[PDB]
């Protein structure tokens, strides 16, 4: 029997094959497999034996060549920096990770006791027979606690796990090979982008340091020196991807910068000893409208009930609590202030002490107020919030439809490029949870409303009917040119401004419009059809090539519903399926900005719009133009 | 074909209700980027147009109001502000639609937590009405049943 299972694959007799197969029916590790697969395994399963407890089956960092099933005895699973992580017993199997992923062994396997017997399947036979059917779901345990769930959906992907184990997995499976230089920069990208949700820099940086200096406990001197070198190379890759992701944003994180400066010294010192990291050390050396930083300072006016104000000097990322303290400083206070946003229409929101970077979350004409709670209901808007009272048609009517659209798209691109991928993450999962600004995203999202209300404002401030028909004609044209430049955001903003109740009301203006532009607009209005998950827009944008500005409100919607629709923690483990979904939606923005884009008077007007955002005012203006 | 619209302020559970109706949180992953994301079949097909996450974009609710045929005016019972905010939305529908009467439903979400409750049942009685819960599956389907009747 043992001699039978020791015979090579092409040496076993028909009777040998039949007697083995009967025994495989008693192995629970093979019970889920089909009859076809099981009889193929009868001519492939090698018997292996070891006498001495403490014998090492394989080392962590070694290339994997075999999958094992335990017949008799037990083994320790040993991971560098953790020691014995768990013990595998009679009936358990191991070693499929390295074979499926084509990655080094994630752990060492060491005999726990004397006289251990194993059934083994070698690499070539495993890929032929088992790769598509064996171990489609793998849940790894450490100290009887579930620590990682991998699923074959071709390598394994992380479904869930602990932050530490997820990082450990993503490190272990970094592809170093130069031909695979972008095929790893995409796998790590999910972790690198999303870590702030489940493993902030305060944990990640210490973990990276511990990983970098972790030495092997198994193998000869040469083997150990090799395992450690590749480990170090992999950690460096991670750090490079992490530093590239953040870019200039590292300045907001003292822990992250302190780590990067210390990490660089460690790599430099190791390079002087081992003569290695020749490619990666100079890349690490480089790292060691403009985008607004959280550490930037703003002069912001906070108003009192009587409409006098204080100018406070605080960081962009300052909390409401810090704002209150700055106002209480300049005014001298111990009188229980609250901060409240107010619209042009009188609508008020009390801000929590918890709220961070609120300056850019205001409406177009919103102002910030400080008062005791009993003053809240008596607050009234400033005259400055109510917008212009005369139009600017005389100015921009003398400008080309094409030129306006171009200068709009140029400015939109500057604003869109200022937005960091991480700002989309902070905005979705909530600013207060990160203490970071989303100021660049906030201002770009505000521009949608700015363009929308610009249209409504100009139409409603145009008393002459004949000129008002010319405005509708011009806006439709500007919208069309914006769509040509693939600026879909400003396109939908103009079309929605036209669809506004104040504008759509003007029957005498719409009736007197040429059927050509009435046809144009009807097509534009159908592009925003919400039917079948905004199918009309989604297909339009899918047809377009990279350099484009997407319909931002829908992107924010996708992001919101991914977060509220899916849980961040499943069974106390990080739901990485969700993390991967959020990351894909954010990378969508990276795809849109992957390619670059191809009259001072026109530039000035477009970048300095004055807008009425008070809907009641705009309706009243519309009702007196055409009763 | 039918189109229903979920309106209300932020932090009210609009999105939680929408997902809990069309599919269900946890049991299945929720992908909001595919055609059938907001569509469910009950014998008629419902398209839910939710203003969750887009509240700052006034044009987005208006477009949804225009295309809508039934309206869910959702508020929270942990927040005083949210029932007060419903007066405006009610009127805003009767301006984009350009009609005289629109079939709608009032919804008081988040009933499951009573120890944090500050609003009462009393207020929403006179303006149907439910004290539904998205996270506790209370009256979730009810909300979207009534609108198809009306
Ligand atoms: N917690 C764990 N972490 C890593 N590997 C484990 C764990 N528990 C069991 N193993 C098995 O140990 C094997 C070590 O080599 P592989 O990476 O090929 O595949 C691994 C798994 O099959």
């Amino acid at each position: 029997m043992r001699m039978i299972l020791r015979k090579p694959p092409g040496q076993r007799t028909v009777d040998d094959l039949e007697i083995i197969y009967d025994e495989l029916l008693h192995i629970k590790a093979l019970s889920h497999l089909s009859t076809t697969v099981k009889r193929e395994l009868a001519g492939v399963l090698i018997f292996e034996s070891h006498a001495k407890g403490g014998t090492v089956l394989f080392n962590q960092g070694e290339e994997g060549t075999s999958w094992y099933i335990i017949l008799k005895g037990s083994v320790n699973v040993v991971i560098y920096g953790k020691g014995v992580v768990c013990t595998l017993h009679e009936g358990d199997d191991f070693g499929q990770l390295a074979l499926v992923n084509d990655a080094p062994r994630a752990a060492s396997i060491v005999l726990r006791e004397d006289n251990c017997h194993f059934l083994r399947v070698d690499k070539e036979d495993f890929n032929r027979i088992l790769r598509d059917v064996e171990a489609n779901t793998v849940r790894l345990k450490e100290h009887d606690q579930d620590v990682l769930v991998l699923e074959k959906v071709q390598k394994y992907t992380v479904m869930s796990g602990t932050p530490e184990k997820i990082l450990e997995h993503f490190l272990e499976t970094i592809r170093l090979e130069p031909s695979l230089n972008e095929a790893t920069d995409s796998v790590l990208n999910d972790f690198v982008m999303m870590h702030c949700v489940f493993m902030p820099n305060t944990q990640l940086c210490p973990a990276l340091v511990a990983h970098y200096h972790a030495q092997p406990s198994q193998g000869t001197e040469q083997e150990r020196m090799d395992y450690a070198l590749n480990n170090k190379r992999r950690v460096i890759r991670l750090v490079l991807q992490w530093a590239a992701m953040y870019g200039d944003l590292l300045q907001e994180d003292d822990v992250a910068m302190a780590f990067l400066e210390e990490f660089y010294v460690s790599v430099s010192d190791d390079a002087r000893m081992m003569a290695a990291f020749k490619e990666q050390l100079p890349e690490l050396e480089k790292i060691v409208r403009q985008p607004i930083r959280g550490s930037d300072e703003v002069l912001f006016k906070v108003y009192c009930i009587d409409h006098t104000y204080t100018t406070i000097r605080v960081p962009v990322a300052a909390s409401v609590k810090e704002v209150i303290s700055a106002v209480a400083d300049k005014l001298g206070s111990g009188e229980g202030l609250i901060i409240v946003k107010m619209n042009s229409g009188g609508e008020k929101v009390v801000l929590k002490s918890n709220d961070v970077s609120v300056f850019t979350t205001l409406t177009i004409n919103g102002r910030l107020f400080a008062c005791p709670r009993e003053q809240f209901d008596s607050l009234t808007p400033l005259p400055e919030q109510e917008g212009p009272t005369t139009g600017t048609v005389g100015t921009f009517e003398l400008m080309s439809s094409k030129d306006l659209a171009y200068q709009m798209t140029t400015y939109d691109w500057e604003l869109f490029n200022c937005v960091h991928e991480l700002e989309l993450i902070y905005h979705t999962f909530g600013r207060h949870n990160f203490k970071k600004t989303t100021a660049n995203l906030d201002l770009f999202l505000r521009r949608f409303n700015e363009i929308q209300f610009w249209v409504v404002t100009e139409v409603c401030l145009c008393s002459q009917l004949s000129k008002r028909v010319q405005l509708l004609k011009k806006f439709i044209k500007i919208a069309a040119h914006c769509k040509e430049y693939k600026n879909l955001n400003s396109f939908f903003a103009i079309v929605m401004g036209l669809s506004n109740v104040a504008v759509s009301r003007l029957a005498l203006t719409w009736e007197k419009l040429p059927s050509k532009f009435k046809k144009f607009y009807a097509e534009f209005e159908s592009l925003m059809d919400p039917s079948r998950n905004h199918r009309a827009y989604r297909l339009t944008a899918a047809k377009l090539e990279p350099p484009l500005i997407p319909f931002m409100p829908l992107l924010i919607k996708d992001m919101t519903f991914t977060h509220e629709g899916n849980k961040t923690f499943i069974d106390n483990l990080v739901n990485f399926e969700k993390m991967r979904m959020i990351a894909n939606t954010a990378r969508t923005v990276r795809y849109y900005r992957s390619q670059p884009f191809n009259h001072q008077d026109v530039r000035s007007y477009v970048r300095q719009l004055n807008v009425i955002d008070n809907q009641r005012t705009l309706s009243q203006m519309s009702h007196r133009l055409e009763p | 074909e039918y189109k229903l619209v979920v309106l209300g302020s932020g932090g009210v559970g609009k999105s939680a209700l929408t997902v809990q109706f069309v599919q269900g949180i946890f049991v299945e992953k929720y992908d909001p980027t595919i055609e059938d994301s907001y569509r469910k079949q009950v014998q008629c097909m419902l398209e839910i147009l939710d203003t969750a996450g887009t509240e700052q974009f006034t044009a987005m609710r208006d477009l949804y109001m225009k295309n809508g045929q039934g309206f869910a005016l959702v508020y929270s019972i942990t927040a005083q502000s949210t029932f007060n905010d419903l007066q405006d939305l009610r009127e805003q529908i009767l301006r984009v639609k350009d009609t005289d009467d629109v079939p709608m439903i009032l919804v008081g979400n988040k009933c499951d937590l009573e120890d944090e409750r500050v609003v009462g049942k009393e207020q929403g009685q006179n303006l149907a009405f439910l004290e539904s819960s998205a996270k506790s599956k209370i009256n979730v389907n009810e909300i979207f049943y009534d609108l198809v009747r009306q």
